[PDB]
RNA sequence: UGAUGGAGGUAGAGCACUGUUUGGACUAGGGGCCCAUCUCGGGUUACCGAAUUCAGAUAAACUCCGAAUGCCAUUCAUUUAUAUCCGGGAGUCAGACUGCGAGUGAUAAGAUCCGUAGUCGAAAGGGAAACAGCCCAGACCACCAGCUAAGGUCCCAAAAUA
RNA sequence: GCGGUCGCCUCCUAAAAGGUAACGGAGGCGCCCAAAGGUUCCCUCAGAAUGGUUGGAAAUCAUUCGAAGAGUGUAAAGGCAGAAGGGAGCUUGACUGCGAGACCUACAAGUCGAGCAGGGACGAAAGUCGGGCUUAGUGAUCCGGUGGUUCCGCAUGGAAGGGCCAUCGCUCAACGGAUAAAAGCUACCCUGGGGAUAACAGGCUUAUCUCCCCCAAGAGUCCACAUCGACGGGGAGGUUUGGCACCUCGAUGUCGGCUCGUCGCAUCCUGGGGCUGUAGUCGGUCCCAAGGGUUGGGCUGUUCGCCCAUUAAAGCGGCACGCG
RNA sequence: GUGGUGGCGAUAGCGAGAAGGAUACACCUGUUCCCAUGCCGAACACAGAAGUUAAGCUUCUUAGCGCCGAUUGUAGUGAAGGGUUUCCCUUUGUGAGAGUAGGACGUCGCCACG
């Protein structure tokens, strides 16, 4: 028998590219390491992308195939 | 012609737009069957209309099948209403999208082979015509 | 350097994005014109709803 | 089987913390050095 | 609305993975025939044939790829005039159809269930013979004035026997 | 009604942000781990070929080939080979008090978090550590138990009894939990509502059903098509079995029969005609044709059906399965 | 020229072949020493300089694979319309994947010895 499923859990980007963030908010919501943290981003317990300083958020790729977080203070 | 084994049992009817991605081409027999509009295709179509096409050939000359039937389509028995669920698996077909080549032939004289084909296009739903090899 | 933009269909049935912009560039009746600079943001509200105005320089 | 469990301070007996262990692969009564909030300082806290 | 920067894997397509799959080449291997049987080694069906390889398909729960759009954002630009927050008062929790994208159904239903836009609901007027939901279009009023929309111009019946 | 489901996690549906339903398509959870956690150091897989005692397809060993085709406690997705996989040493950060700011969100909740202090583990140091690759492994309040507490203590001192902190007692699983405590019959029934919702008829649909066709392997001595026509294909009709729930529940009376008929034609008889595997008499099939006709009984409530006896024939349907 | 050490999507790779060790780097000689192998000084660690470019490594050749990849056309698609509307078509904007022309056997720094 089917008709069950979870709720969503409302992942992906919570912040812009070019956005200015506050310490500590949250840039993206995953599992595991879709985009890794950058400069400034940490990781959290649950593969959370968070800044850890205020600046404009940026999303850049890490190499070949894997993207990356960075937050820039001006 | 049935799949040995279908990852799930109970699949999307779909939807069929625009031609067919691929096998617009003949590629191994002399003379192919080319579908000028886009239909569902049972096996017991593709069936009927492979017996038709050899026993005119007189096993001379090669079959090819094109298409196969990977699609599964369920149904609900008469007095049943609507919910609790999906209906069992009935049968399979191939969703064929105008511009396929369902079926090919070779090893055969030109005249026998468009004659042949006109049987197997008559067993089938979808309206025909013949294409030679390139 | 200017353009007319006038009015020619009703904005009844359209897309909320569509009656936004007829407002936005601040048409009201059907027929209303009104003058406005030739930036490419006003040539792009213009050819969101070209099918409903006219444009004279 | 797995049980929930309270690890006593030995010095002050005062039950600090809540943890749980599977009583048949460790038998015995659960010992850790855990801080004391109390005494705030590291103290050896044995299963209850 | 534009410019710029981004997040994402859909349409399409593709076979690089995973399933489904066709034909050819080769073949481990398996089948019965005889010799040899200690059943030991053949030699056989264009016998059945895994794997590989060549060629060719296929996929909501496949992806080497990958749009248009929509979305987030910018001390940005143009135009516009709303957005918040605090408080008083509600009503609403039966929705309908049409177009587009899906599921369920039988790729049935004026069926059902979502997404999206519109209309009706709560909208009179013109057209579709009549016809809530389609097409055009939003009635504050007066006029025996004029220009058009959809749709029309032989008669009913306004206007082309253009 | 029966069956299924009720909370939580993962995927597809989901329409490239997020969210998004159906008794839609798939699976999982109500834990486990004293290491399967932390840290320092170290390592890289699965398979294939070749060779090799027991030993065989496949046990252990060696070389080569091998980018992940392995593994990651446990479903799936995402992720991980600079490891999150594997091994070793030491350890208990599976810490205490918190926490700028964020995500999610009706609320209650849920999620992430740099950083500050206390006191530590590992490491030379940098530095990492507030459990586990990530996302399930859970339950409000009331009430009660255990422990701590410089809190209160009904004249005062005590006490009794409370508060605060910590934690235990939930298949309250109908999982935002009606009560500490609860199953049935009603055709003896009754009331308030609904065509929001079924049974009759209508409507939409036509899968099914009836009829009409296409192709023609065949049957028919030969010969597809006199006649029948498999495997398949396509329609019409709205009489069947159904699907939907749009009118009617401040009432649209339900089978059969009787009385009265009327209409359609896919024609039962009669009329005209073609083909015939039509010698004739009979026929078969098809075409035109709806003018008229198209039964009396036995049985059964019956419709239907069987039977008896007739007839040129004993047609099939629609009309609220016509007509209370 | 070589050795360290980094930036940039492999256009830096892989495969094949060729040349070099002056220095440097390596193989390489040993296990007394700190240190070590779930056995092995193979490895790690340490001591040391007889030999060799054999390998690694460096430089060079090569487009075989892998990689990058224009234009044209096409699929899809926003918007506006149409049709005989499970689909199909037109105008407009956008425009892949595939297949190719081609690109490319790297480049940009710092240090130390030459
Ligand atoms: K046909
Ligand atoms: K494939
Ligand atoms: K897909
Ligand atoms: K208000
Ligand atoms: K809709
Ligand atoms: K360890
Ligand atoms: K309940
Ligand atoms: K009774
Ligand atoms: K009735
Ligand atoms: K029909
Ligand atoms: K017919
Ligand atoms: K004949
Ligand atoms: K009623
Ligand atoms: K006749
Ligand atoms: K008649
Ligand atoms: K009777
Ligand atoms: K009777
Ligand atoms: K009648
Ligand atoms: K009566
Ligand atoms: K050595
Ligand atoms: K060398
Ligand atoms: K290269
Ligand atoms: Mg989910
Ligand atoms: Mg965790
Ligand atoms: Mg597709
Ligand atoms: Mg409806
Ligand atoms: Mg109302
Ligand atoms: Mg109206
Ligand atoms: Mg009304
Ligand atoms: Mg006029
Ligand atoms: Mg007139
Ligand atoms: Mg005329
Ligand atoms: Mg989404
Ligand atoms: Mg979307
Ligand atoms: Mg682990
Ligand atoms: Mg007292
Ligand atoms: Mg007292
Ligand atoms: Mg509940
Ligand atoms: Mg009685
Ligand atoms: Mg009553
Ligand atoms: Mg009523
Ligand atoms: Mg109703
Ligand atoms: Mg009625
Ligand atoms: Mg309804
Ligand atoms: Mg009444
Ligand atoms: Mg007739
Ligand atoms: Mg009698
Ligand atoms: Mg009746
Ligand atoms: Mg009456
Ligand atoms: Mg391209
Ligand atoms: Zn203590």
């Amino acid at each position: 028998s089917n008709g069950r499923d979870s709720e969503s859990k409302r992942l992906g980007a919570k912040s812009a590219d070019g956005q200015t963030v506050t310490g500590g908010s949250i840039l993206y919501r995953q599992r595991g390491t879709k985009i890794y943290p950058g400069v400034n981003v940490g990781i959290g317990g649950d593969d959370t992308l968070f800044a850890k300083v205020d600046g404009v958020v940026r999303f850049e790729r890490k190499g070949r195939d894997k993207k990356q977080v960075s937050v820039y203070p001006v | 012609l049935v799949p040995k084994r279908v990852k799930h049992r109970r699949e999307f009817r779909g939807k069929m737009r625009g031609e067919a991605k691929g096998g617009k081409e003949v590629a191994f027999g002399e003379w192919g069957l080319q579908a000028t509009e886009s239909h569902w295709i049972t096996n017991r179509q593709i069936e009927a209309a492979r017996i038709a096409m050899t026993r005119y050939m007189k096993r001379g000359g090669k079959v090819w099948i094109k298409i196969f039937p990977h699609k599964s389509y369920t149904s609900k028995a008469i007095g049943v209403r609507m919910g609790k669920g999906k209906g069992a698996p009935e049968g399979w077909v191939s969703p064929v999208k105008r511009g396929k080549i369902m079926f090919e032939i070779a090893g055969v004289p030109e005249e026998v082979a468009r004659e042949a084909l006109r049987l197997a296009s008559h067993k089938l739903p979808v309206k025909t015509k013949i294409v030679k090899r390139e | 350097a200017e353009l007319k933009i006038t009015l020619k269909r009703s904005v009844i049935g359209r897309p909320q994005n569509q009656r936004a912009t007829v407002k936005a560039l601040g048409l009201g009746k059907v027929n209303s014109t009104v003058t406005k600079p030739a930036n490419e943001a006003i040539k792009g509200m213009v050819n969101t709803i070209s099918h409903l105005v006219d444009v004279e320089e | 089987m797995r049980v929930n469990i309270t690890l006593e301070c030995t010095s002050c007996k005062e039950r600090n913390y809540l943890t749980n262990k599977n009583k048949r692969n460790n038998p015995d009564r659960l010992e850790k050095q855990k801080y004391c909030p109390r005494e705030r300082k590291v103290t050896l806290h044995r299963e209850t």
